[PDB]
């Protein structure tokens, strides 16, 4: 349905602003929360065979500080993205000075593309997602406790105070949905604040492995 | 000879007295005279009005706020220690001015604060209320009606309002109309004394007697034991034995075969007491409690006596020519006795195939109003029992069809039928499946639709409106009720009905109501009629 | 409004102050506004704690497990000192407030002056401190309990000692204890605990089988069920449901 | 119509107090608002949430692996706590 | 489950209930025999609740000797109708269905499992909490 | 006091009531009255409050004025500065100023006083603005203090900068307060004042101006934005390379203009934190080039940009400075010699002297980085070059390096540093003498220099005629 598609795209964009803002990229409140009718007026309400369609609403956002690093998203028209298309996206970024970008695929994306992204990760980091997984925020869920990335300066004296090495810390897998949402790389620390029925608030510390 | 003051000119009256004869060391007098060190605060307050002129609200709201602040300050610094002396010494310039200008709530608040002190102030307030064209519209307090004039005037106004309103007013102002009369039993007896005289006359005596009925009903649960007093007011006091027996009966609040035997003996005689003694609703209610209860079986030794007593109470007539009865009828009490006995045996047998089989004869018996509302009460007691719904074919169609028959055969029973049905609908019955409960509520709404069809329409629609507004039940029930209602209504449409039914119609997913009507538009026609009417 | 009326300890009403506290106490309280300011500060902190508790317990359940039973100790102390709360109290609210603050500093869970250690300390006893502050609020303290100052400080000492005892000792083999104390109730439980119902109810299949399939996380469980909530008027309406 | 690996679905109003939603009235009291809820026999999460009118906050499953695949590890730890507590205290036996 | 487990065996439970019935009356010789076995006993007989016409003690008096130290507790009997507390007489139970102990003395209430056994917050639990486990041991022994 | 219509009427009534009869009742009636106040309430007040003070009415009026200010804010938010609401607020403020000499008037002006035609007249009337100058952020804050308050703040800013420099030898709130009255004209005036202060200080004010601009951009910011972002990236990453590349690209993609590029370069260069960051980046680039063995190349571009920024302050309307590619090889030659010496140890002097004689911020930074057989030979050459340079910033960097060496705790290096610090204290001002005394406080860990160090400090206390030398000598004597 055309209305179903436009609604889905509106939700996708909404989740994307929420993701970026949580990640730490400056975004204006208007985009952070805008009405479905507002987006429909913006884009035509006819994604199917209409002036709105994929790659039209791709947005570029810079970090809150140090505007050198900026990130934008790719919206392949085809369901299963092509390796040639990802290479074209890479070249588009090459024209840009920013090495960070995201991709949203309607369908599963090729394992060859997976390997390609892994190979070109070091020079520039490109991350992919899927419609259904991004269709609803995960952080919103009550079951999910509060998550915060950590920094080197804080991790250092944290380890010093607790007289333990990073390995001893309880671990979390890198490819988990939460670590993917936060774009956390290996060897990075995340603190979790949770409501405990028996002590009110509990703090836990985790390492992305 | 001081000339030391910035805004103390207002207190110049006391300043002159403290200065002309200051003498000694007038340090305190000088301090009082120069106490208003601020600027002309009265002028500042006046200019506050000018500022509000250009402000958001250049209206009398500021004046009302200032008056409220002054009243609150007076209440806070009320001279309760010497309030009586202050009110009763002069009483000339303060009470008169307050009644003339600030009589809105100042006097009422002062009276209601304690009401013990300031006897002169209370008397002045009562006099002002009496002088006011609107009888004591300010002094509406349950503990402030301890004065003959104020209480009688307020009671007269309340009675006039109730009579002007009518049946629709029988429920809203009655509780607050009774809260003061029942506050003191001396006041209650005085009201009953005047009210019996009012009822003596033929015209309006029925209404006055009815008002007495609901008033004594309220007093009963309020805690009054004035059954003997009511009997004294009634003609039953003419017979000391009858009055004593009936007073004991009412005080016990049950039925005693030993005393009812005496009542039967003195009844069905050549000179029966004036039926007004047995026409009191309270004794009939005691009869209802004792007789038609699903349980509580009686020894039945005097079963015929109870049946005959009920038939005599609800059937016989008399012609009070100059307060003298010379023409009475007793040809219908026999049929009444037969029907009531049949219904009593139906209640006693406590069984369902035979109940359905005799249902046809019960329909004939319903034509007696007493039998109909006895069936109503027994059905209420049976249904209200928790877990009464365990086996159902059409959600207990028997009892609900009995209610429909009662409503059709007797229009005056509609308020009580609605009360029972709405109580049942409000009640949530657990131990049942959700779908079953939903269907049960739909069945209840079917009886709502029947009551509406029987002309008891405005209260039904009003209750539906109220239930939608507060404690929102599932929208499905409201939709279903509206769909059924639209079927039974055809033009013409009363304007008041259209107004009552309108707001629920144009909200809460209107389009969902129309699914496959096709032949006749359910809500489109009503909308067109409403547009034409308004 | 009820919390306000129950914990404000308003001082404007002179008669209530006379009934509760002595003449010297009421006169000093009315004279010193700073005491009133601190009382207002305590009330605001209690309001914030009330909001925090309405956050932490979404359920409307007030049943919680705490290392101390303040009401029982208050009861014991009252009859120990023969308070006879009919008479007005003889202690000022300032001692109550300072003593509760001092106790809040006395009880320790996380040691160290490190900011990370500091955050952890108050987080650990966050709930217990809220409970003790709510119970020992000056309003209830002076009104419903009416302890003397000696009873008050003795009670504070008792709380200190009891919370000292409640500390979990180091070196206790606690993982084994926890798992094994899970075992005994499992033994008590039986697969027949469920007597079924007229409605299928999704066949929860609670009991030892459920615990089994949970302990060894199973890819395919017997009755994988999903609970679903609707948003608004769609849920309100059965038809939309 | 519908999704796969999902058989007949039940609907009911939660009698139990914990399940039914609670609203903080302006006066401060919690009020328990009974409301329709659904139970599906064949669990397929992240596809129910994709649909319309589905609450993403209150939804929870009874399995473990499915929620693990979609909500990290803290989510499953908490949900496992919830379920195990439910089972062990169904009989009224309280465990610390 | 942070509860007491030693509880009270079935037989002594029924015996203590029938003993602490609200109307139990006992003779001088029987009381003088019973008090012997209380290990923690001070050695001074308590005043009877009834003196004239005859000296007649009460099992609650006897049990107050058993209860050690000075403890305060409230518990609801198993047969306690809840509406009683809602209505009047909430401090004088017609059925003595409110368990009330003050300063190591049983004031009014029939002891049952809900006030003695493994029920959480029970008299045994509070005794252990307040006094020494040795005190609680002597308490159990004397009860039995 | 204030004499509005009502004030003048009250004054006239008071003057006329001093004589000519004027009985009490007539005077009370003719003085003034409260239209809102009811006669019944007025009559009852004497019998209850015993001539109660009208201060309750004044408090109620103050509360009503606060509510009116809130209503004006609500109207400006819903009506978006509605013309009628603005006119009513202006009329009310004028009336309040005329009547009371004015807390409600000041509050109303602050809440809503934009584009007020009578705002200039009101400000002129409140020329003193003892409290109003700060209370009226709309006018006093918005260009009110530009004429004199801006200069006063600049003087306090200079004092704060001097105090910070003195403390380092041994702010944000003010900038936020200044920027609170943020408008187009306010920003232009602030920029002009900052440029004037930087010109007067000869570079000192440039760092403060750049920091203030960066803070304003970061918090409620709104080529300036690009410059602020580049500066923030450089500050966040001392050795960052992507940020440096982005900044270089932005600078290259800057069209030639009248004083714009000059101001950007001056702001970049005149920043002690910025200078330190540039020096650290250059040192890191040189180390990377040495490791890669690819000596000559973004390091050359970075060095050229740093030199242009440093030389921009010489004169206005400047484009850039010569790259000096040929001289780059000679400059890097000492680094290659030092690296070769270090490699030989783990397995010159003339150039250092020439560099020290030549004035080069890059040379000073390289010497500081180096301080932070072949190595021994290079060290004397570095010392000679630093002595030849003899700059104040070079002395500060040498003090930092001496602190680092003291942390390293080198015995022979300790004696060499003691001699160098003595020479630097003798040559430099009281600040240099105090720094040398502080270093010597922990210096002389060996007993063979401790008495000598004490004697040298005692001699320098007298030799340093400035009070700083005497203070340092007294502190050293007290310590030991």
């Amino acid at each position: 349905d055309d209305e179903e598609e436009t609604y889905r795209l509106w939700k996708i964009r909404k989740t994307i602003m929420q993701l970026c803002h949580d990640r730490g990229y400056l975004v204006t409140q208007d985009e952070l929360d805008q009405t479905l009718e507002e987006f429909k007026a913006q884009f035509g309400d006819k994604p199917s065979e209409g002036r709105p369609r994929r790659t039209d609403l791709t947005v570029l956002v810079a970090h809150n500080d140090d505007p050198t690093d900026q990130m934008f998203v790719f919206f392949p028209e085809e369901p299963k993205v092509g390796i040639k298309t990802i290479k074209v996206y890479c070249q588009r970024m090459q024209e840009e000075n920013i090495t960070r970008a995201l991709i949203v695929v309607q369908q599963g994306m090729t394992p060859s593309a997976k390997q390609s992204l892994v190979d070109m990760a070091p020079k520039y980091i490109l991350e992919q997602f899927l419609q259904q997984e991004l269709l609803i925020n995960i952080t919103e869920h009550e079951l999910v406790p509060e998550h915060v990335v950590m920094t080197k300066e804080e991790v250092t004296e944290l380890l010093a105070r607790y007289k333990l090495r990073e390995n001893q810390l309880p671990r979390i897998q890198a490819g988990d949905p939460v670590a993917r949402y936060f774009g956390i790389k290996r060897g990075q620390v995340v603190k979790i604040i949770r409501p405990s029925e028996t002590a009110g608030r509990y703090i836990t510390y985790r390492l992305v492995q | 000879f001081s000339t030391r003051d910035y805004i103390m000119e207002p207190s110049i009256f006391n300043t002159l007295k403290r200065y002309f004869q200051a003498g000694g060391s007038p340090e305190n007098v000088i301090q009082l005279l120069s106490e208003n060190y601020t600027a002309v605060a009265q002028t500042v307050n006046l200019l506050a009005e000018w500022l509000i002129q250009t402000g958001v609200e250049p209206v009398q709201v500021q004046e009302t706020v200032e008056n409220h602040l002054k009243s609150l300050l007076i209440k806070h610094f009320d001279p309760r220690k010497a309030d009586s002396i202050f009110t009763e010494e002069g009483e000339t310039p303060a009470w008169l001015e307050q009644m003339i200008a600030h009589t809105t709530w100042r006097d009422l608040f002062y009276k209601l604060a304690e009401a013990h002190p300031d006897c002169l102030m209370l008397n002045f307030t009562v006099k002002l209320i009496s002088d006011a064209g609107y009888q004591g519209e300010i002094t509406s307090v349950s503990t402030a009606c301890q004065q003959l004039e104020v209480f009688s005037r307020v009671l007269r106004t309340s009675l006039a309002t109730i009579l002007d309103g009518g049946e629709e007013n029988l429920e809203k102002n009655l509780p607050e109309f009774a809260k003061m009369v029942c506050h003191g039993e001396h006041t209650y007896l005085f009201a009953q004394a005047m009210m019996s005289v009012l009822a003596q006359e033929e015209q309006g005596g029925s209404a006055v007697r009815r008002i007495a009925q609901e008033v004594q009903r309220f007093a009963q649960e309020k805690g009054h034991d004035a059954s003997q007093i009511t009997l004294a007011l009634g003609t039953a006091a003419s017979y000391p034995r009858a009055c004593q027996a009936l007073g004991a009966m009412l005080s016990k609040g049950a039925l005693n075969p030993a005393d009812i035997t005496v009542l039967f003996k003195m009844f069905t005689s050549m000179d029966p007491p004036p039926v007004e003694l047995i026409r009191v609703p309270a004794f009939l209610d005691l009869f209802m409690q004792s007789l038609f209860k699903p349980g509580a079986r009686i020894n039945q030794d005097h079963k015929h006596k109870y049946i005959h007593i009920l038939a005599y109470a609800a059937s016989v007539v008399e012609t009070w020519k100059k307060n003298k009865r010379v023409s009475i009828n007793k040809d219908e009490l026999k049929s009444t006795s037969k029907a009531v006995e049949t219904v009593h045996n139906l209640c006693c047998n406590e069984n369902a195939s035979e109940l359905v089989a005799e249902l046809s004869t019960l329909y004939q018996c319903i034509r007696f109003p007493v039998v109909a509302m006895g069936v109503l009460k027994w059905v209420d007691w049976t249904v209200s029992e928790p877990r009464y719904f365990q086996l159902q074919t059409d959600h207990t169609p028997v009892h609900l069809a009995l209610l429909d028959e009662i409503s059709t055969c007797h229009q005056l029973l509609h308020p009580q039928v609605l009360q029972l049905l709405v109580k049942l609908f409000e009640t949530e019955h657990s131990q049942l499946d959700v779908m079953e409960q939903l269907e049960l509520k739909k069945t209840l709404l079917d009886r709502m639709v029947h009551l509406l069809s029987r002309g008891y329409v405005l209260p039904v629609v009003s209750y539906i409106r109220k239930c939608l507004e507060k404690l929102d039940t599932d929208i499905s029930l409201i939709r279903y009720f509206v769909t059924e209602v639209l079927d039974v209504i055809a033009p013409p449409y009363t304007s008041d009905f259209v107004q009552l039914f309108l707001p629920i119609l144009e909200n809460d997913s209107i389009a969902g109501t129309i699914k496959t009507e096709g032949e006749h538009d359910p809500v489109t026609e009503f909308i067109a009629h409403c547009k034409s009417n308004f | 409004k009820a919390f306000e009326k129950k914990f404000r300890f308003d001082y404007t009403n002179e008669r209530a102050l006379r009934r509760t506290l002595q003449e010297d106490l009421v006169k000093d309280v009315l004279s010193n506004a700073h005491i009133q300011n601190e009382l207002e500060r305590e009330f605001e902190r209690m309001r914030e704690d009330r909001e925090v508790l309405r956050v932490i317990f979404p359920t409307g359940d007030s049943k919680v497990v705490l290392p101390c039973n303040l009401l029982r100790m208050i009861w014991n102390a009252q009859k120990i000192f023969h308070i006879n709360p009919r008479l007005p109290s003889d202690l000022h609210p300032i001692k109550v407030v300072e003593g509760v603050k001092e106790l809040s500093k006395k009880l320790v869970i996380v040691n160290g002056d490190d900011p990370l250690s500091r955050q952890a300390q108050e987080n650990a006893t966050l709930l217990f401190n809220i409970h003790l502050r709510s119970t020992l609020c000056s309003r209830r303290m002076a009104e419903e309990f009416r302890l003397s100052g000696e009873a008050f400080d003795w009670l504070l000492g008792e709380i200190e000692s009891k919370f000292n005892q409640a500390i979990a000792h180091p070196g206790e083999m606690v993982g084994a204890l926890a798992a094994q104390s899970l075992g005994e109730p499992a033994t008590q439980m039986t697969l027949n605990t469920f007597h079924y119902a007229g409605v299928s109810a999704k066949n929860v299949t609670l009991g030892v089988p459920r615990l089994k399939e949970l302990i060894n996380i199973s890819k395919k469980p017997k009755t994988p069920s999903l609970t679903v909530f609707l948003l608004g008027q769609s849920a309100r309406d059965a038809e939309r449901a | 119509q519908g999704i796969e690996q999902i058989s007949k679905v039940y609907m009911h109003l939660p009698q139990t107090d914990n399940k039914k939603k609670i609203i903080i009235t302006e006066d401060g009291e919690f009020k328990a608002l009974q409301e329709w809820i659904l139970e599906t026999d064949g669990v397929s999460l992240m596809r129910v949430l994709s649909e319309k009118d589905v609450d993403p906050v209150r939804t929870t499953s009874n399995d473990i692996v499915e929620i693990f695949t979609v909500l990290g590890i803290e989510a499953v730890r908490k949900a496992l706590e919830r379920e195990l507590y439910h089972v062990i205290s169904f009989d009224g036996s309280y465990v610390n | 489950s942070n509860r007491p487990v030693m509880g009270i065996v079935q037989d002594t439970l029924t015996a203590v209930r029938k003993f602490t019935k609200r109307d139990v009356f006992l003779e001088r010789g029987e009381v003088m025999n019973l008090l012997m076995f209380l290990s923690t006993w001070d050695g001074k007989v308590p005043q009877p609740a009834i003196l004239k016409p005859r000296p007649l003690w009460t099992g609650k008096q006897i049990f107050s000797l058993i209860i050690p130290g000075h403890i305060n507790c409230i518990r609801t009997h198993s047969t306690h109708p809840d509406d009683e507390d809602s209505g009047p007489y909430k401090h004088i139970s017609p059925g003595d269905t409110k368990v009330v102990v003050e300063n190591g003395e049983l004031i009014m209430g029939i002891l049952c499992k809900k006030s003695l056994g493994t029920s959480a917050g029970s008299l045994v639990h509070i005794s252990y909490l307040e006094m020494g486990h040795d005190i609680t041991r002597l308490f159990y022994s004397n009860i039995q | 006091g204030l004499q509005d219509l009502g004030v003048a009427n009250g004054e006239d009534l008071k003057e006329t009531l001093t004589n000519c009869t004027e009985p009490l009742k007539a005077i009370e009636q003719f003085q003034t009255e409260n239209g809102v106040l009811l006669p019944s309430l007025q009559s009852a007040l004497p019998f209850l409050d015993l001539h109660g003070t009208p201060r309750l009415e004044f408090h109620q009026s103050v509360f009503d004025e606060l509510r009116d200010k809130l209503l004006e804010r609500v109207s400006a938010i819903a009506s978006e500065g509605k013309a009628e609401e603005r006119y009513k607020k202006l009329e009310d403020l004028l009336e309040k100023s005329f009547s009371l000499v004015l807390q409600p008037v000041v509050m109303c002006v602050m809440k809503h006083l934009p584009k007020v035609p009578e705002k200039k007249l009101k400000l002129v009337m409140a020329d003193k603005e003892l409290y109003r100058a700060c209370a009226v952020e709309v006018k006093r804050q918005i260009w009110q203090d530009n004429q004199a308050l801006f200069g006063d703040e600049v003087s306090p800013l200079l004092k704060q900068y001097i105090l910070e420099k003195e403390s380092a030898l041994f702010e944000v709130v003010q900038r936020l307060t200044r920027m609170v009255g943020k408008n187009v004209k306010l920003y232009d005036m602030v920029l002009q004042f900052l440029r004037t202060l930087f010109l007067r200080t000869r570079n000192v004010h440039y760092c403060t101006l750049r920091a203030e601009l960066l803070m304003s951009l970061h918090d409620l910011d709104v080529c300036h934005k690009f410059t602020w972002c580049l500066d923030a990236c450089i500050r966040e990453r001392f050795v960052d390379s992507k940020r440096a590349r982005e900044l270089q690209g932005f600078l290259d993609g800057v069209k030639k203009g009248q004083e714009q590029v000059l101001g950007d370069l001056s702001m970049i260069l005149c920043d002690p934190f910025a200078i330190n960051t540039l020096a650290l980046s250059t040192v890191r680039h040189l180390q990377e080039l040495v490791g890669q063995e690819t000596l000559p190349l973004l390091l050359l571009l970075r060095l050229l940009a740093l030199g242009q920024g440093a030389w921009d302050m010489i004169d206005s309307q400047v484009f850039k400075e010569p790259k000096m590619e040929v001289e780059l090889i000679t400059r890097f030659l000492p680094m290659l010699m030092s690296f070769l010496v270090d490699d030989y140890t783990f397995n010159p002097e003339s150039f250092t002297k020439f560099l020290q004689e030549q004035r080069m911020a890059c040379e000073v930074g390289l010497y500081y980085v180096l301080h932070i057989n072949a190595l021994l030979r290079l060290l004397p050459g570095l010392v000679e070059t630093f002595g030849d340079l003899a700059f104040g910033d070079i002395f500060l960097h040498l003090l930092t390096g001496n602190l680092a060496l003291l942390a390293d705790e080198f015995a022979l290096e300790d004696f060499c540093s003691s001699l160098f610090d003595g020479f630097f204290l003798t040559a430099s001002p009281r600040k240099e003498n105090v720094h040398r005394h502080a270093l010597r406080l922990l210096i002389h860990l060996h007993p063979r220099v401790a008495p000598s160090k004490l004697e040298a400090l005692q001699k320098a206390l007298e030799p340093t005629g400035q009070s700083g030398e005497a203070v340092k000598e007294l502190y050293s004597q007290l310590g030991e």
